[PDB]
C-alpha cells in the first residue's frame, strides 16, 4: 500500500551508498531481489530487475511434426523402357519415390521383368514447431526504479526503463526528484544452444540435436511453408504394385516430441517472446537527483501512529503516522538515545513529508542497536516512542 | 464418372456410386470398356489416388485392379467413406 514497500518486503535486499560525491555507484541486479541506494541530500531509491526477454530472435529452422497427404499419383514403365517420371516430381510441395516393380503380360507389358515406377503425393504440413537462436544482444532487461518515500496507495509507480546491452547510458526521469543516470552490462547466460517452440510452450535445447531431428524442415527465413526438406521422414511408401502404390503418413509427433524433451530446461514465455532470469551489473550517478519537497515548513502539529510499528527483515522499522496542525509538511523525525542527548540511527525514508490530512505516511528508519527514542513531531506532543533493537 | 484428359489420354474421375459397374465411354477407336476392381474405392474427396488402367488384349490381369480393353485410361477416385 505504500511506495517503497515492495523492496522492504523482500528478503534479498542490498543497501548501497557512494563513498564519494558525484561519483558512480555500482550495484548488482538479480531477479527476485532489490537494491536500495542512499546518498547525502539525495533521495533513497529502490532498484529491481523484473523482466528479461528476447525480442524477435532469429528463427533457425521450422520442423513439421504433423502432416497430411493428398493427390497421390503413380506412373510406371515396362522392363526395358527406362525410368518413368511425373512433372509434379518438380513441384517442391510433393514427396516422391522411385522404385522397381515386377511387370509382365498381366499388366500391359510385352516382357516379364522389373519395371520403373514412381509415386508422388502432395505433402501438407498441419502442425510445426520452430527453434530460435537467442543473441546475447537484443536481449531486453526491464528495470524499475522506485523512489523510497513511503507515500501511499493501496498512480505512484516507479519509473520503468527497458535497456539492451547495445543501448547507451540511460537517463531516467523520476517525477519530482530529477533524473538518475545508469548503464548496465549483462555480466555473465549462454546462447551454442537453441530454443524450441512447440505451440506457445518452449524449451532450451542443445544445437546439433535440434539440427539432427529426423523431421521435415524449412530454412528459418521462409514464409511459403510448403517446400519442406526430407518429407520422407513423415512418409512411408508401401511396396509397389505394377501400376499403383500406396503412401501413408506417420501420425503426429507432438507426443513423441513432448515425452522426448522431458529433462531439458523449460523456458517460460508470453506474447511470443521468450523470458529468462537475467543477471545485471550497473553503475549509476545521482548528481541530477534532488530531494522532493525541500523548502517547506517543519510540521508544527500532531501525529497518531496509525498502527503497530513494524520490524523489517533488515534491521529497520516502518512507522505509519498521520498528521494534525499544518501544511502538507516536512516531519520532524529523529532517533536519539534514552537521554535525548545525541542523534543515533538514521532514516532510509529521507525528507519524510505529509501530503494530506489523514494520509498514512509510512516511514522506514534504522534504529541503533539497543535502546533509543523515536521522536516524531514537535512541542505540543513531540512523540517519544521507546524502541529496543535486538 | 467425369470424363476428362491427362496429357492427351482419357482420365476417369470415378465416384462412389459406380463401384462394381462396368465403365464405358466412346472413343474414335470404338467403345472402350474399363474394369474397376479397386477394393478401396470410396467417396470422392481430398484423399484421391490417381493411376493408370492398362490396355489388356487376351491376357489375364495380374497385380492390378483396373484395366481397359481398347485404350489405356487414367483413373482417379477418393478413398473417404
Ligand atoms: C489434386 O486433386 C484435387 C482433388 O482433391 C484437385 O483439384 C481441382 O482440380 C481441377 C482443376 O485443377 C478441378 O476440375 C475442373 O472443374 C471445373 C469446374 O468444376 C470444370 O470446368 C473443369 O472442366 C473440364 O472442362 C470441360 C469443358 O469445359 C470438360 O469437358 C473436361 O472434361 C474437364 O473436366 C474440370 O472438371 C477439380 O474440381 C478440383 N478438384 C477438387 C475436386 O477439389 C487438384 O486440382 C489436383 N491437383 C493438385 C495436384 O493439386
Ligand atoms: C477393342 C474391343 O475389344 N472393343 C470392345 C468394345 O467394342 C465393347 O464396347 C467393349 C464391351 O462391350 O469390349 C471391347 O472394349
Ligand atoms: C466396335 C464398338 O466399339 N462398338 C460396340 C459397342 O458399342 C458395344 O457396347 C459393344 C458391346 O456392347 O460391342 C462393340 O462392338
Amino acid at each position: 500500500y505504500f511506495q517503497g514497500m515492495r523492496c522492504i518486503g523482500m528478503s534479498n535486499r542490498d543497501f548501497v551508498e557512494g563513498v564519494s560525491g558525484g561519483s558512480w555507484v555500482d550495484i548488482v541486479l538479480e531477479h527476485g531481489s532489490c537494491v536500495t541506494t542512499m546518498a547525502k541530500n539525495k533521495p533513497t531509491l529502490d532498484f529491481e530487475l523484473i523482466k528479461t526477454e528476447a525480442k524477435q530472435p532469429a528463427t533457425l529452422r521450422k520442423y513439421c511434426i504433423e502432416a497430411k497427404l493428398t493427390n497421390t499419383t503413380t506412373e510406371s514403365r515396362c522392363p526395358t523402357q527406362g525410368e518413368p517420371s511425373l512433372n509434379e516430381e518438380q513441384d517442391k510441395r510433393f514427396v516422391c519415390k522411385h522404385s522397381m516393380v515386377d511387370r509382365g503380360w498381366g499388366n500391359g507389358c510385352g516382357l516379364f521383368g522389373k519395371g520403373g515406377i514412381v509415386t508422388c503425393a502432395m505433402f501438407r504440413c498441419k502442425k510445426n514447431m520452430e527453434g530460435k537462436v537467442v543473441q546475447p544482444e537484443n536481449l531486453e532487461y526491464t528495470i524499475v526504479i522506485t523512489p523510497h518515500s513511503g507515500e501511499e496507495h493501496a498512480g505512484k509507480h516507479g519509473k520503468e526503463i527497458k535497456i539492451t546491452p547495445q543501448s547507451s547510458i540511460t537517463e531516467a526521469e523520476l517525477t519530482g526528484y530529477g533524473t538518475v543516470t545508469m548503464e548496465c552490462s549483462p555480466r555473465t547466460l549462454d546462447f551454442e544452444m537453441v530454443l524450441l517452440q512447440m505451440e506457445n510452450k518452449a524449451w532450451l535445447v542443445h544445437r546439433q540435436w535440434f539440427l539432427d531431428l529426423p523431421l521435415p524442415w524449412l530454412p528459418g527465413a521462409d514464409t511459403q511453408g510448403s517446400n519442406w526438406i526430407q518429407k520422407e521422414t513423415l512418409v512411408t511408401f508401401k511396396n509397389p504394385h505394377a501400376k499403383k502404390q500406396d503412401v501413408v503418413v506417420l501420425g503426429s509427433q507432438e507426443g513423441a516430441m513432448h515425452t522426448a524433451l522431458t529433462g531439458a530446461t523449460e523456458i517460460q514465455m508470453s506474447s511470443g517472446n521468450l523470458l529468462f532470469t537475467g543477471h545485471l551489473k550497473c553503475r549509476l550517478r545521482m548528481d541530477k537527483l534532488q530531494l522532493k519537497g525541500m523548502s517547506y515548513s517543519m510540521c508544527t502539529g500532531k501525529f497518531k501512529v496509525v498502527k503497530e510499528i513494524a520490524e523489517t527483515q533488515h534491521g529497520t522499522i516502518v512507522i505509519r503516522v498521520q498528521y494534525g496542525d499544518g501544511s502538507p509538511c516536512k516531519i520532524p523525525f529523529e532517533i536519539m538515545d534514552l537521554e535525548k542527548r545525541h542523534v543515533l540511527g538514521r532514516l532510509i525514508t529521507v525528507n519524510p513529508i505529509v501530503t494530506e490530512k489523514d494520509s498514512p505516511v509510512n516511514i522506514e528508519a534504522e534504529p541503533p542497536f539497543g535502546d533509543s527514542y523515536i521522536i516524531i513531531g514537535v512541542e505540543p506532543g513531540q512523540l517519544k516512542l521507546n524502541w529496543f533493537k535486538k | 464418372f467425369h470424363l476428362t484428359t491427362r496429357n492427351g489420354e482419357p482420365h476417369m474421375i470415378v465416384s462412389r456410386q459406380e463401384k462394381g459397374k462396368s465403365l464405358l465411354f466412346k472413343t474414335e477407336d470404338g467403345v472402350n470398356m474399363c474394369t474397376l476392381m479397386a477394393m478401396d474405392l470410396g467417396e470422392l474427396c481430398e484423399d484421391t489416388i490417381t493411376y493408370k488402367c492398362p490396355l489388356l488384349r487376351q491376357n489375364e490381369p495380374e497385380d492390378i485392379d483396373c484395366w481397359c480393353n481398347s485404350t489405356s485410361t487414367w483413373v482417379t477416385y477418393g478413398t473417404c467413406t
